[PDB]
């Protein structure tokens, strides 16, 4: 018994190439698209929800995650590992952050949490790269609205927009085009919702499409009141009939 | 084929082989040979000791255990010293701790139990070497073989070493007369030097190159080396 | 066994050279290039930005120049994820030191320490070295404005000015040509942002594909000031080159 | 216990009584407080018995393999800090131990050490180690001199002792003698007081009180 | 491609693990052994091939007891059943110290197989190279069990491993099927002695030696015991006379 | 690859035969017992006029009754010669007496093989065999001057006389014909003397070979220069004469 | 957790990772060490792949174990400073207990030490260096001078030399070194050391750098003119003939 | 306990330490030095518990030297009292504390000035014109209190403390055997051997 791979499983090619992080990119482009656009006041992630059977029930199944109660993830590639990576972001955010200032991490740190832990897995004894690429959306006091990539090499970025998966490239461009730096949130939601219809091939619904939001404060979802300061999460995830309702006017 | 399934002992063959295993029983062969019988009151031990050059010794061959039980070896030496020395520790802490002399028949379970998991699990390797135990307890006299693969036999008689062979089929043949020998050592041992003479070839058993060693009823395992053996060749 | 699937990454090539380290020079050098200019009164850090887009945040971005310290920083060329992890346990080592000497760390200290964590990944471990090398810029009272360049192998060297990332064989030769000891922070800029025009594999070189970075001493006070220039800054300081 | 060593001209003398006690039972009047550490090297012994011997024996164990290891004799001042460092790591356990490390090295010349179990080590001329230590320092204090005599030396050094074991109840027996060249040390007999007493009483007129 | 037969722990591209099958063919190499499950109790019985008249007779004992009222016989790499057997001890002193009561065969059965399983879950391990067949009497009657390498067992009527697994298989089916109210654990030890004896033929180059035990709530107060003296030479007797 | 604890078909350890190998490219060493004490030279063999041949250690002092010298990988006799003296010393912290020669050679012996990347048997962490043969003499109360020879293999046998390295064989087969149970300590330092100017490729010199010796009386004891030189002399002597 | 065996024999009887550890050294920069009659002198060159490096802060191929004590090497660089720390610490240590600097041959010993045991340890490849370490012991006036290598073996040379083209100026030594009368000066001691590197830096005032070590702790290292200055003198030597 | 003093006057520090190792009923020697050099401008007394008072010095002392062997640099007085101060503030939470306490004295090259550093075992540390350990400083703080300027120069400092020491000599129950009194200044640690009657 034992884990005797105590030696690393991704390494230096002659040209330089880190194959196994190279693969798990090659992973992330199989995967079914998901995006995130940044408005002025608030972010949008969104995703397809490719359901794996007409039996299964594609709600107990979320690509989009809150990940503290004003930053969210949505993912493209290995669903699995998304998962996982997932639960420790949530734990990490607690550990590394809420337990030593008594606060949320600000969506960079957090971020950069989670890119840590990816590339760990890039140079580890006996693991594998994280086969998904993530997009991570909040806000914090200080940073305002931000919008992150992170890849399975470990390596995050910052963005106005962009896509991640199956039709990126396409995505991509669709959003240079519709861009600007005075969309208010709902423009967002509304280029996000037509930017999914050019990767979805069936059916294009609130119950196909999950998405969600980094924008104002909800203190209907906070669960309690007498406390001014603590006014609500910033993140919440549309509902299938908020979808359509904004669908009609696609 | 077997190139691809003797890396290590952790390898099983198509054919449910272990060669690791295979190549450590081949080390005993190559080994000198030693003999090993019992009568119902004695139980001895005959070994060949082989020498480098003439300007150097002859190897022992015979450790003993405990006042009442020794074994002989043929193979990688350092790993009988191992071996040996686990089976003095048994013995030893049986005596401390339940102040019971250790059966011959637990002796060999626990060598057979010690091997093994040397065949079993990576990064290790078999014992390279063969054992002979003899010793008289609770029950009379006793032999034992031991092998690597971690099987161990008790029987009246045997050997082990190059050309083992010869000494082998010569016990399975004085069978009957040798297990008859009772209350006569020297009887015995001259039955273990006829025996194993019979895998010579080379030369012939002298004085610094001939080893016995001998327990039972009223014997506490000795060893007898050189001018000792004279009286035998 | 496991052994079966070890690459080994630590072990000699028949000539006496480390796989692992020659193959991730070979990765650092499709890197953007860095360069480091160290003049009389000040030290200057440009670095091309590698792959971007119209929808790159490049406000909130930082790919290659990083504050360690309040008077080091460092330039990036190789993995980015991989320099964050090397970047945090040196901004520790200098803090450690601090707090135990109640002094800054000295530059070369911090250097050499950083050096060392990378020299290890090369003699035992089994696990890859890091794809990354640094230029360092910092000032202490007992060297002034120093430059130094650690790579994968571990080794780190100082200089008056200096590149690493992609074409360094050119940018060398460029900065070999016009480099003058009795520079000024000013002209560094300047023959940075040239040498880094010349040797780009773009088309142009805009602002939105840079980082820059000076340390410098502002006469009116006294101590020592890091300033990472905004993208603004960048687009004027190119303007004003004569590079528009 | 009382235990002296002392350097001067003709090197160092090193004196010890040999008397053991368990409370007020003397369980020996023929202990060796002294070890040979090697042809040089000589270390006193007071405080625990086991504590000495035991620690003493191991210290001349380190010595031997400096030697085969350094192909050269340990100094003087490294013998004695092996101890002494030892001895500390062990500070607080319940250690005891009052020891003198005695040598001559052509690179040192006479010297001696003082090392106990508080983790104390001091190098000196004069030192007396045990409770009987304060009357050995009465007697050797008021007639040291550098320029004593190998012969004088050798007698105020055993007349110390001998002061000792008779006023401390915890000292006594015999007085084992010791004289320091770098030639090495030269024992100088074994002498009970139970003789020694009188013959010093005698041919010195001291001890004027006792009655003879 | 291929070699996917060299590491233990490893799939085929048909699912399988052939280092497991492997250990198989050392199984279905090995001495043959068998277990018939009676209407109180069980019956092990084992093929003892007689090497030479060297070995003494009686002496080289196979079947294994674990705590008082379990019984154990395998086939194949004798020393890699010991080891089952030892860890079995272990497993059932562990279950009768934490809940008094000795442990259920069932229960045992388990312990053993999740232990063998295990084997195949790592490629720093081999894996088993035996067949054991075992069972006892417990809170609620008798079960018998055969564990193969992979680490899967089942429960029994009657069961048998090695060499002559076919002969005695055949024989064990006939009894299934001509004793559908039980036989009976004096019948057993005689039906058991005979299968060995036939299932002997594939091996009748070797003379051998019998070996029996069994664990009857009424022959033996539900504990393990080895037939001895007249109950096996009759037994022995029994087999001679049926195989003429 | 392939475990470094490997057997090969004909059952020997790939790693242990091998290291013999680099064994066989070592400098010669030559020891000769004899009832006066046991005699051990070897060729210093420097590689080059500007190495201060003094410097060569190849023959060392386990203990004043025992004394040691190696062939081959010579960095690697350090940790075994540490050991030795280790083992030496504290058997006599533990007894008051003096370590028997055959028992300080088994205490070395058993370094030998525990190398491995993970054999099942204790900790031997070591990742391969010594790649140095040694010549343990010595003198104990028990069996008076004895010589042995310690290999990486974790055996050792014990000899009249044995020479090990380059000239082995050679030398080997000369100390077959020249060495008898009535030798003299004299007559087995010119007879090393000669065997080692046999097989050295350089002229012998007291300068590329060193002699020792153990004595009940005083030791172990390695002769210097000028006492060697003119051992030499009264070789080149005596061999002029017939 | 990890601990493959890298450095093993080959049938052949051959460490490879050793003896690849030694074309390491072949490979870095050389290196010469020249003991006079009261001094002991270290040559190294310096590469010119890349030329606009700041001297005063670039790491110097001489280091100081302790005040009496000097270590140069050729090989890998990284891998020189885990020695040199090393040998550092143990300096002080050996202060700390001995109450007395180490010796040359002592600090040689284990600076060796270490090297033989990154050799035959598991999941460590062998250092990529050679070491010249040189001084006087405390209080003696007898200069000394050690060698060390990849395996781990050591000894004292009159004069040595390591690294690229040690072949050459090892000849020029063992052809321009007397045992007889060594460099009885300080001056002509460092000349001949610098004659011995001309040999192979092909013109280098700047790619010559030296340090001389004199007895009680006295150690300094010349600079360019210096040094320019002996190289000057050399070149007449030959252009007067 | 010992007598441990200090005092910084205009361009150097003065420490003057007790000569008298005492071991309950017995003076056990009076020459004794109570310092270790840690730098060529830096000087710490010491005094306290019997082993951890030498072994504590010595320590500090080695990795002083290895620090200016590794860098070839002098750490400043200032760096040189932090890393003291620390160590000793790790030691008294550990099982067994280093019962010590010291005075740091050493001239800082670069600021041209001398300082004085106290620091107890709890790794208590405060620069001071003028500081002792133990009870001295019950007598030597007022008398300090008086006659001190920070324009004395080294002659004036050492005229202070036989002043001290006086005071000392005539107060104190126990007989420290006079003390050894050592400069700190530009040029070093030099030691007045004439204080014995200056």
């Amino acid at each position: 018994m034992t884990d005797r791979y105590s030696f690393s499983l991704t390494t230096f090619s002659p040209s330089g190439k880190l194959g196994q992080i190279d693969y798990a990119l090659t992973a992330v482009k199989q995967g079914v698209t998901s995006l995130g656009i940044k408005a002025t006041n608030g972010v949008v992630i969104a995703t397809e929800k490719k359901s794996s059977s007409p039996l299964a029930m594609s709600e107990t199944l979320s690509k989009v995650s809150l990940l503290t109660p004003d930053i969210g993830a949505v993912y493209s590639g290995m669903g699995p590992d998304y998962r996982v990576l997932v639960d420790k972001s949530r734990k990490v955010a607690h550990t590394s952050y809420k337990r030593i200032y008594g606060e949320y991490p600000p969506t960079k740190l957090l971020v950069s949490e989670v890119a840590k832990i990816m590339q760990e897995a890039t140079q580890s004894g006996g693991v594998r790269p994280f086969g998904v690429s993530l997009l991570i959306a909040g806000h914090d006091e200080f940073n305002g609205f931000s919008l992150y990539q992170v890849d399975p090499s470990g390596s995050y970025f910052p963005w106005k927009a962009t896509a991640i998966g199956k039709g990126s490239v396409a995505a991509k461009t669709f959003l240079e085009k519709r861009w600007n730096d005075e969309l208010e949130l709902e423009d967002a939601i509304h280029i996000a919702l037509l930017t999914l219809k050019e990767s979805v091939e069936g059916e294009f619904n609130g119950d196909t499409i999950e998405l969600a939001i980094i924008g104002d404060e909800n203190p209907d979802l906070l669960g309690y009141t007498g406390i001014p300061t603590d006014k609500g999460p910033r993140f919440r995830k549309l509902t299938s009939q908020e979808i359509n309702d904004r669908l009609e006017a696609l | 084929f077997r190139n691809n399934y003797d890396g290590d002992t952790v390898t099983f063959s198509p054919t449910g082989r272990l060669f690791q295993v295979e190549y450590a029983l081949e080390a005993i062969k190559q080994g000198s040979v030693t003999v090993g019988l019992r009568s119902n009151t004695h139980a001895v031990l005959v070994a060949l000791k082989r020498n480098a050059d003439e300007l150097s010794s002859y190897q022992k061959k015979i450790i003993k255990c405990d006042e009442h039980m020794g074994l002989s070896l043929a193979g990688l030496a350092p790993d009988a010293r191992v071996l040996s020395n686990y089976l003095r520790q048994q013995c030893n802490y049986s005596s401390l701790v339940f102040n019971r002399k250790l059966a011959v028949e637990r002796a060999g379970h626990l060598l057979c139990d010690k091997a093994q998991k040397n065949t079993q699990s990576y990064g290790g390797r078999p014992y390279g070497v063969g054992l002979l135990i003899i010793g008289y307890d609770k029950s009379g006299a006793h032999l034992l073989e031991f092998q690597p693969s971690g099987n161990v036999t008790e029987l009246y008689g045997t050997a082990i070493g190059a050309r083992s062979q010869g000494a082998k089929t010569y016990l399975e043949r004085t069978l009957d007369t040798f297990i008859k020998i009772d209350g006569n050592p020297d009887e015995l041992i001259k039955a273990g030097v006829e025996a194993i003479s019979q895998s010579l070839r080379d030369e012939s058993l002298t004085v610094d190159n001939l080893s016995i060693a001998i327990v039972g009823k009223d014997t506490p395992f000795t060893i007898y080396d050189g001018e000792a053996v004279a009286k035998y060749i | 066994g496991s052994r079966r699937y070890d690459s080994r990454t630590t072990i000699f090539s028949p000539e006496g050279r480390l796989y692992q380290v020659e193959y991730a020079l070979e990765s650092i050098s499709h890197a953007g290039t860095a360069i480091g200019i160290m003049a009389s009164d000040g030290i200057v850090l440009a670095a091309e930005r590698k792959v971007t887009s119209t929808l790159l945040e490049q406000d909130t971005s930082t790919e290659k120049l990083y504050k360690l310290n309040d008077k080091i920083a460092v330039a990036v060329a190789g993995l980015t994820a991989d320099a964050e992890i090397l970047i945090n346990t040196a901004r520790i080592h200098a803090q450690n030191y601090l707090k135990t000497y109640n002094e800054d760390i000295p530059v070369e200290i911090l250097v050499r320490r950083l050096s060392d964590i990378k020299q290890g990944y090369t003699q035992h471990g089994g696990l890859r070295p890091f794809g990354v090398s640094f230029i360092y810029a910092g000032y202490d009272d007992r060297y002034g404005y120093q430059l130094y360049t650690s790579n994968p192998s571990g080794n780190y060297t100082g200089w008056k000015a200096i590149s690493v990332g992609a074409n360094t064989s050119a940018a060398q030769t460029l900065l070999q040509m016009d480099y003058k000891d009795d520079m000024k922070v000013d002209d560094a800029i300047e023959l940075a942002l040239k040498t880094l025009s010349k040797t780009t594999d773009s088309s142009a070189l805009t602002y939105d594909r840079l980082e820059f970075a000076t340390i410098r001493k502002g006469a009116n006070d006294g101590e020592v000031y890091q300033k990472i220039f905004k993208p603004q800054e960048i687009k004027d300081i190119l303007v004003k080159t004569g590079i528009t | 216990t009382t235990t002296l060593a002392f350097r001067f001209q003709g090197g160092i003398i090193v004196a010890v009584d040999s008397r053991a006690t368990a409370g007020n039972w003397v369980a020996s009047q023929t202990v060796k407080k002294v070890i040979e550490i090697n042809p040089f090297l000589l270390g006193t012994m007071a405080g625990g018995a086991a504590d000495c011997q035991f620690w003493e024996t191991w210290l001349g164990s380190q010595c031997r393999l400096h030697e085969l290891r350094e192909k050269e004799r340990i100094s003087v001042a490294a013998a004695s800090k092996i101890l002494s460092n030892l001895v500390y790591q062990y500070k607080g356990a319940g250690l005891s131990m009052g020891t003198m490390i005695c040598g001559y090295t052509r690179k040192e010349g006479p010297t001696i050490y003082y090392v106990d179990s508080d983790g104390t080590r001091l190098k000196g001329d004069i030192f007396c180690v045990g409770s009987g230590q304060t009357f050995a320092y009465g007697v050797l204090d008021s007639n040291y001199k550098w320029d004593l005599s190998v012969e004088d030396a050798l007698y105020l050094g055993k007349r110390s002792i001998l002061a000792a074991a008779h006023r401390d109840a915890y000292s006594g027996g015999s007085v084992n003698l010791y004289h320091v060249t770098e030639d090495g040390w030269i024992y100088h007999g074994n002498h009970d007081v139970g003789e020694l007493f009188w013959k010093v009483k005698e041919e010195e007129g001291s001890f004027n009180n006792v009655i003879g | 491609g291929t070699g996917y037969d060299l590491s233990n722990s490893v799939f085929s591209p048909d699912g399988r693990n052939f280092q497991v099958e492997y250990a198989v063919k050392a199984v279905e190499n090995g001495t043959t052994s068998i277990g018939i499950k009676c209407n109180d109790g069980v019956v092990f019985a084992v093929e003892k091939l007689i090497t030479s008249k060297l070995l003494v007779p009686q002496k080289n004992v196979k079947i294994q007891v674990v705590d008082r009222h379990i019984g154990c016989v395998y086939s194949g790499l004798i020393p890699d059943g010991r080891h089952l057997v030892n860890r079995g001890r272990e497993e059932a002193a562990s279950f009768k110290k934490l809940y008094k009561t000795p442990i259920p065969i069932p229960a045992f059965a388990d312990r053993l197989g999740q232990y063998v399983q295990a084997h195949t879950l790592y490629n720093s391990v081999r894996p088993f190279g035996v067949s054991t067949i075992f069972g006892g009497v417990d809170k609620n009657g008798a079960h018998l069990y055969m564990l193969e390498p992979s680490g899967s067992y089942w429960g029994y009527k009657g069961a048998a491993t090695g060499k002559g697994r076919q002969s005695a298989k055949a024989e064990l089916e006939k009894l299934v099927d001509h004793h559908p109210e039980g036989l009976s654990a004096r019948e057993a030890v005689k039906q058991a002695a005979k299968i060995i004896y036939l299932a002997h033929e594939d091996n009748k180059e070797k003379d051998f030696e019998l070996e029996i035990s069994w664990c009857s709530l009424s022959e033996t107060n539900g504990l393990h015991k080895f037939v001895k003296g007249d109950l096996l030479q009759e037994a022995i007797d029994f087999a001679q006379k049926e195989i003429n | 690859d392939r475990g470094v604890s490997t057997f090969s078909p004909e059952g020997r350890l790939f790693q242990v035969e091998y290291s013999l190998e680099a064994i066989k490219l070592g400098s010669t060493a030559i020891g000769i017992a004899t009832k006066e004490g046991v005699v051990l030279g070897v060729e210093k063999r420097a590689t080059s006029p500007l190495l201060e041949s003094d410097s060569i250690e190849k023959i060392v002092e386990i203990d004043r009754h025992i004394g040691c010298a190696m062939s081959g990988l010579t960095a690697d006799a350090r940790s075994m010669i540490e050991h030795a003296r280790t083992a030496a010393v504290t058997h006599n912290l533990y007894y008051d007496e003096d370590i028997n020669v055959e028992s300080l050679t088994q205490s070395v012996c058993d370094l030998a093989l525990r190398f491995g990347e993970g054999a099942s048997g204790e900790e031997r962490l070591m990742s391969r065999p010594f790649g140095v043969a040694l010549l343990i003499a010595g003198h104990d109360a028990d069996d008076g001057y004895q010589l042995f020879h310690a290999e990486p293999s974790g055996t050792f046998y014990r000899y009249n006389a044995k020479a090990i390295g380059s000239g082995s064989e050679g030398a080997q087969a000369e100390l077959l014909n020249e060495w008898h149970s009535s030798l003299t300590l004299k007559e087995a330092e010119l007879l090393v003397l000669k065997i080692l100017k046999q097989v050295m490729e350089e002229k012998l010199d007291e300068n590329n070979a060193q002699l020792s010796c153990i004595t009940k009386q005083d030791g172990f004891k390695i002769y210097d220069n000028e006492k060697t030189a003119e051992l030499i002399k009264e070789l080149k002597e005596k061999e002029a004469a017939e | 957790g990890y601990d493959r065996a890298l450095s093993i024999f080959s049938p052949d009887g051959h460490i490879f990772q050793v003896e690849y550890a030694l074309e390491a050294v072949k490979r870095g920069t050389c290196a010469v060490g020249v003991k006079g009659k009261n001094c002991v002198v270290l040559g190294c060159e310096r590469r010119s792949t890349l030329k606009l490096q700041d001297t005063r802060i670039t790491p110097s191929k001489v280091s100081k174990i302790d005040s009496h004590v000097v270590l140069s090497f050729s090989g890998l660089n990284a891998d020189s400073r885990i020695l040199i720390e090393k040998a550092r610490v143990e300096a002080q240590s050996h202060r700390l207990t001995l109450e007395d600097p180490v010796t040359v041959e002592y600090l040689t010993r284990y600076v060796a030490g270490v090297q033989q045991r990154y050799t035959q340890s598991g999941g460590v490849r062998p250092f990529g260096v050679s070491t010249l370490i040189a001084g006087f012991d405390p209080r003696d006036d007898e200069p000394k001078l050690y060698q060390t290598e990849p395996s781990g073996i050591y000894s004292s040379w009159s004069a040595q030399t390591i690294g690229r083209n040690s072949k050459t100026v090892r000849e020029f030594l063992e052809k321009n070194y007397d045992r007889k009368e060594p460099p009885a000066t300080v001056e002509e001691c460092v000349k001949l050391t610098v004659r011995s590197l001309l040999e192979v830096v092909q013109t280098g005032a700047k790619n010559i750098e030296i340090t001389v070590v004199k007895p009680d702790s006295d150690i300094v290292a010349l600079s360019s003119e210096e040094i320019n200055q002996y190289v000057t003198q050399i070149e007449q030597e030959k252009q007067e003939q | 306990m010992d007598i441990i003093l200090g005092i910084r006057v205009q361009d150097s520090v003065i420490l003057a330490s007790s000569k008298a190792v005492t071991r309950g009923i017995s003076v056990l020697k009076d020459s004794d030095d109570k310092t270790r050099q840690l730098s060529p401008h830096t000087l710490m007394s010491f005094a306290g518990e019997a082993g951890d008072t030498v072994q504590f010095a010595e320590y500090i002392q080695a990795n002083i030297q290895l620090y200016s062997i590794r860098e070839d640099y002098e750490l400043s007085p200032q760096a040189v009292s932090s890393f003291v101060r620390q160590e000793l503030a790790k030691s008294i939470r550990s099982r067994r504390p280093y019962q010590v306490n010291v005075l740091i004295g050493g001239y800082d090259k670069k600021k041209n000035k001398p300082e004085l550093y106290q620091i107890d075992y709890l790794g208590t540390k405060v620069e001071l014109p003028y500081g002792a350990h133990g009870y001295s400083g019950f007598y030597t703080f007022s008398l300090l209190d008086h006659h001190y300027r920070p324009d004395m120069t080294t002659e004036e400092g050492l005229d202070l403390l036989k002043l001290c020491v006086q005071e000392l000599e005539k107060r104190m129950p126990m007989d420290f055997k006079g003390v050894i009194v050592k400069i700190v200044d530009k040029d070093g640690i030099r030691q007045v051997d004439d204080f014995q009657a200056q």
